[PDB]
Order: C-alpha cells, then structure tokens, then sequence
C-alpha cells in the first residue's frame, strides 16, 4: 500500500550510507545482513546496518513523498552514493526494484528480503555521557594492547569499568597492558559495573563515529548496568550497538608495580626515532637492548649475520644501573600511545614489567638511590621485557 | 620474550 | 691494501640507494644479487644493483678517504639510509664488516661476497636522445595496454621501433592495442631497428627514473642497433640496462582500420565519470553498453540480480547510428592514457575494434554520412568490443 | 569480450 519515495541531499545520504556501510559484513551466511535498511517516515530517513554483533543506525533529513522501508545491497549503495553528482537524490521503490536518480544518472537496484531482516537492537538506558574526543583518544591509547585472534577471547576485548564519574579502560595481550582513566558524567552516582567490549569494534567506533562534543553511553541503569548484554553509543543523529564479551578479563591490576628500583625520563620523539633506527637490524628475533647508566641510554640490537647497531641518547635517569631488553614494536606502540612530549620509565628488574607513563614535573624532582613510589597517572603502558642471553 | 602472567 | 672509507651527504646517498634498491630482487637464488655494490674512487661513490635482467647504477659526490668496493645487503642499506638523521654519513669498510655512522647512530653490517658478484652489463653504443618527460609519457600511454606475465611472452613487452628521428612504441594484450609515435634525436643516420622491452621494467624506469631534461637510449650503432641484447638508458648520473625479449611482436599495424563508419567526439572527463558510475552494476566489471544516436550517447549496464544503470550524455556524433559494448576498465584505461581534454572515437562495426584518439579541430569539420578516413595521430588506443546478446 | 586476433 505504501512504498518509499524520498528526495535526499547527496552529501547527507552518501555520508550516512558511508558510516553505516563500515559496519557491514562481507559475504555473510545470512544474505539480508549484507543489505542496508532504509526507512523513510515523516521528514526523515533512517539508514541501518546490523550483523548480529554490531549495529549502526543514523537518521538524516528527508523530503518524504511516501513513507516505507526497503533493503538494498549495502556495498553497492555505498559505491553508488559515493559516485553520485552533487545534486538531489531521488529514491523511489517500484515494486521489486529501487530507482535511484541523481542528475543524469539513473540506477535500478533489486530489493532484498526485508521480511527476513532482523530487528535492530534497542539501546539500553543511558548510563552516562563522555566527551567524544577524550573517549576516542582513551580507546586508541588502550586498543594498542588488545590481543587478536591469535589468543584467547578474553584478551580480544577492552575492559570498561565505571565507578561514579570515573571510568577506566584496560586491555592486554599477555605482553603489554594499557590502562587509561578518565572522568565522565554519569546519570546515576555510585554506578559500579564493568563490561568487556570487542576491542576491534570499539576502536572502529572511535575512529569513524563519535560526532560532536558529547557521547552518551547506554549500558543500563542501577542494578541492571551491564546485564543487558550489549553496549550502546549515541551521539548526534548516529547510534550504534556492540555485543559484549562474556569472557572474564584478567585481574590486570596485580601486574602493576608499587615501587620502582629505577626511573628514566626522556623525550618520546628522540627515543622513538632511535628505537626505529636501531631496530632495523633486529630481525625475527626482535630485541632492542636498553642500557641505563649515569644519564646515558645505550641502545643496541642485531646479530652478526644481519648486522649490529647501537645509538646513545641523553636520559634523566635515577636509581641503579639497568640493562633490559624489549620488543621494538611493542615499545614504539606504547610510546605512540603516551600522547605526551616526554616519557618516564619505571623499572624494577630486567625480567619484570616496565611502566611507561607520561612524564610529570614531579619526575624531575626525583634524585635519589631508590626505591621510587609508583606515581598516580591517568595512562599507563606496562610492557613485559625480553629475556637476555 | 617473557609474558606478564603464565 | 685499500678498504672503502667515504663521507657522504645523507640526501644524495639515501636517494641513490633508494633508486638502486627498486631494481633489487627479493629472495634471489644467488644471494649476492640481493646486495648493493658500493665503489668509491676519486671524488665519487657509485651505487649499483643487478639481477641478471635489469641493472641500476648511479654516481654521487663523495669525500673519499680511501677508495674501494664493498657489497652490502640492499634492502637493509635502503632502510638504514631512509632512517638516518639529516647529518653526514660516514661509511668505513673494516675487515669483514662495514661501519655506517650518522650523528649518534652507528651500524655495523656484514660484508657480502663481492668476489662472486656478477659484472654489470656495459651499455651498448649510444643511439639517440629523447626528452625525458615525453619519453616517460609515451611509455605510460602504451604500457596500459601491455599484457601481464600470465599471457604469452610477446604480449608482456613494449615494442620500441626507431626509424630515423621518429620512434613508435606499441603494446597489446590481445584486447587493447596502444601505439604512440614521437620525435627523438638519433646519433646515427637513417637508423631502422625494432626491439622488444619488458613492459614492466620500462614502465618502472619511466615512473621512478628518467631524471633531467634529456635521456640517452643505448641500443648500438650502425648495423648492430638492437642486436646487442639489451637496452641502455642514461640520464644525468644515472644509467640502467634491461635485457630484451626474444619473442616477436605481433604485426599490430594490420589491426588498425583505414576508415570509420561512425565518429564520436566527447569530453574525456565527462565520459570517464559516467562510465565509472554506470559500471558499478556490471556483473564483474565486464560489459558497458554504448548507444550512439543523433547527438546523444546512452550508456547502460547491469543485470536484474545486481542492478541496472544508465546515463545519457551529449556527444558530437556523425555517421551511422551504433550500439557497441566495451569493458569498463579497458575503456577507462584508454581514456586515461589519451592525456587530452577531448576524445574522438572511430567506429566500424559493433564486432570490430574501436579507435580512441585525442580530438582535433578537423574532427569538428565532419558532417557527412561517411565513411571517414582514419586520421593520422600521435597516439591511438584501439579497443576490441564485447559481444552483445 | 572479443579478441583483436586469434
């Protein structure tokens, strides 16, 4: 009785279809999941995608001549929209087909079985609100440490803990642990809950989603916080959902040291470039050797068959001399996540984790024999070392 | 390479 | 008695190693082939690579403290030189190792068996000079039509024909033929020779190399032109050689038509965009349909299972109405190679090749039913059509 | 697709 007929602005439509299309699966077992769902009503068009794990949904302005719903090939609609002239887009469902007209270009796509398309998840009640930029940054700083398919499912997620107006994100792959603390505005004080979100999904939402200054997180309210089974994110007209992981995250906090036998502060850029240079000669056996003494950091690496490199840097070092080895890529990953002009290392033993955190003025006012209490920091990148021969 | 736990 | 000891400017060195490293093989059966050859003498350093097929050799300024020759890992030297700080580079052969120093960075690479390293081919006698830009352009315009390694050897090469001060480049893959004629300066009189160069190698040399204003081609002189077995290219302080193909090129000229039953002139950009839009629904990017009538071009494509697209464009058409189909990718390759603001199509039958060439004012001076003599042009892109149902 | 020759 009713078939969707709508006029749209090219930029609105192509951008919306672009963001929604990123959450699409490739050749899914359920064909309808490859489609984008278009629902036109009143004065808006809703564009949706879903693959049982992640959902994406955005609403845009629309001139509705006739409301309705239709399911069309996701990637195909994405390509078409991205390749349309900057002119009004006229979309009209004609029986089993969908006419799309823009300027002189005219397309006729076949409709998909919208009857068999699953219902999109309804977001849980809003739990609180986080600044977009800060939220995305925190996700980025922690995601570097999340594991992949090569490991167990518990290591593939980012742990999100909320305690009042303070949340901490955590991730680890058994060799590096990243923890970021940030403050947010909760809707129910003393909210105390923790969930595990697929790291890949959450990081994606950070890079592409999160528009505007404010981002609402939907995890439930009161006792059911986290009991719903999925994480919702709302910002502007966009809204997405992510299925949570049932696996239990490790008790990461008991890997963090309480005191350091040695402390080293140095510039991130300098250290990173030196590590990148020296690591060129470390091969499959990737070990960059760091030797701390006086106020000199002596980097070295390599094997005679490939080569052997080294480079010295000035370092604000305090404590006992130390020789410790690390994986170059892990090390540069942490340094890249610090987002600070200067990094401070906290060491205990060459066979125990090392704390990488942003440097603070206090670190400067630090000249003694040790030990040194672990400072309170918003971000920590704990890296496990490499055994030395 | 050593692990954080295991 | 003498071990190479030299000081170099980073930029000159890194750039030279970078260009030479492109001709390096990956995992060669002969290990020494993976090395770069450094020979320092007088006030210069020569950097060379070779793989029995292509040779690269470049000379740069250098402060020689001790001349000599050394063979070091190519890719490793390339990476190091990329990562060096913008400071003077000190290179010193010491025993079985090569010290490389730049600022605070110090590398020690193992030397390779320079004794078992093959001798670089000597360029044949200089044959002529060609403007660098024009030569690279002609190569690019022809290489698009060259066949890939999957097909027969003869199709994987660019035929280079020289007849006095006029040379012709040709390449085909059995579905598209590209021919470019250009003027050059022969250093030998009334030369008449034809060779076959590996298309990939020549196209690569064009994109990355061919520095300066003029390029000297070295195929020999007198009667030995083209019989030396390799093509030499000298420009500035760079020289490279390429082993020629023994296969005989097809008689591509008897594929070209003498007259056209229909002619069509249109803007390259306009047609390209329309083709790229319509081709999104072709089942495998396999077939786009072109319908010429009056002064209108009706593009179309697609199926009922993927979608159906069409778009109308204004076209300067003369002759018998025509409906002919092409491969969208092949068509856009030709249009992209024309390097003209406006294209002219020469048609005979929907089952016979189509001529794509730059447009000319003479083309706008046609208003008869035809046929039309095949005009002479510098570049031609002959494209074979797709059968229609 | 037709061939130029063959």
């Amino acid at each position: 009785l009713t078939d969707l007929k709508v006029r749209l602005v090219r930029d609105d439509f192509a951008d919306a279809v672009a963001w929604v299309a990123r959450s699409l699966p490739s050749r899914p077992t359920v064909p309808v999941l490859a489609g984008v769902l278009l629902t036109g009503s009143d004065d808006g068009l809703t564009i949706s995608s879903f693959d049982y794990e992640v959902s994406a949904e955005v609403q845009i302005p629309a001139e509705i001549a006739a409301p309705g719903t239709v399911l069309v090939s996701g990637r195909l609609l994405s390509e078409i929209t991205r390749a349309l002239p900057n002119k009004p887009v006229d979309l009209s469902v004609e029986g089993t087909r969908v006419s799309l007209t823009c300027g002189s270009a005219r397309f006729s796509l076949p409709t998909m079985a919208v009857e068999d398309y699953p219902a999109l998840p309804e977001l849980p009640a809003e739990t609180g609100s986080v600044p977009a930029d800060l939220f995305a940054e925190a996700i980025g700083q922690v995601a570097v440490a999340a594991g992949r398919d090569d490991t167990l499912p518990m290591l593939t997620g980012i742990r999100v803990e909320i305690s009042g107006d303070r949340m901490v994100l955590a991730a680890t792959d058994r060799f590096r642990l990243a923890v970021r603390e940030l403050t947010w505005t909760t809707k129910t004080p003393d909210v105390e809950a923790a969930v595990l979100v697929p790291a890949k999904t959450l990081a994606e939402a950070a890079k592409t989603g999160l528009d505007g200054s404010e981002v609402q997180l939907a995890l439930g309210a009161g006792p059911s916080v986290g009991q719903d089974g999925l994480l919702g994110i709302r910002s502007e007209g966009k809204r997405s959902t992510t299925r949570l992981l049932d696996a239990e995250f490790p008790k990461f906090r008991q890997l963090l040291p309480t005191e350091h036998t040695a402390m080293a502060t140095i510039g991130v850029g300098e250290l990173t470039e030196a590590i990148k240079r020296v690591a060129l000669v470390a091969d499959r056996g990737a070990q960059v050797r760091m030797e701390f003494a006086d106020d000199v950091l002596h980097l070295s690496a390599g094997a005679d068959d490939v080569g052997r490199a080294e480079e010295d840097l000035p370092v604000s070092f305090s404590g006992e001399p130390l020789t410790i080895a690390f994986n170059p890529g892990y090390l540069t990953d942490g340094l890249g996540a610090l987002h600070s002009e200067r990094v401070t290392f906290g060491f205990t033993t060459p066979s125990k984790p090392a704390v990488l955190r942003p440097a603070t003025e206090a670190d400067a006012a630090l000249n003694g024999n040790g030990p040194f209490p672990a400072a309170e920091t918003d971000y920590v990148y704990l890296l496990m070392p490499v055994r030395l021969p | 390479q050593l692990p954080l736990w295991g």
